[PDB]
């Protein structure tokens, strides 16, 4: 295990850069995870799809 | 796994009445046995 040394002088090619994986999939289980329904008005007497 | 209830006030009566579900849990879990809890006598 080595450590690491960070210090505000230093060029680009060391700064720490903060990562995070978003690493996801379906199961046969009920998607607990949906996306945006795109937002949209509601009109009345209209024939409409 | 379903669970259905109805809680109404007062061997079972006479009558009929239909169920509500309640809660739907995307488990997974199989089951094939069960238990219940009692609250004892202790004081
Ligand atoms: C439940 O058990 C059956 C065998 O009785 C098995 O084939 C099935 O894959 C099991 N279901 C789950 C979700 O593990």
């Amino acid at each position: 295990l080595r450590s690491y040394s960070f210090r505000p002088t230093y060029g680009v090619g060391h700064q720490p850069y903060r990562v995070v994986v978003l690493s996801f999939e379906l199961l046969h289980a009920p998607a607990t995870v949906c996306g945006p329904k795109k937002s949209t008005n509601l009109v009345k007497n209209k024939c409409v799809n | 796994f379903k669970i259905y209830s109805k809680h109404t006030p007062i061997d079972l009566p006479q009558g009929f009445s239909a169920l509500e579900p309640l809660v739907d849990l995307p488990i997974g879990i199989n089951i094939t046995r069960f238990q219940t809890l009692l609250a004892l006598h202790r004081s």
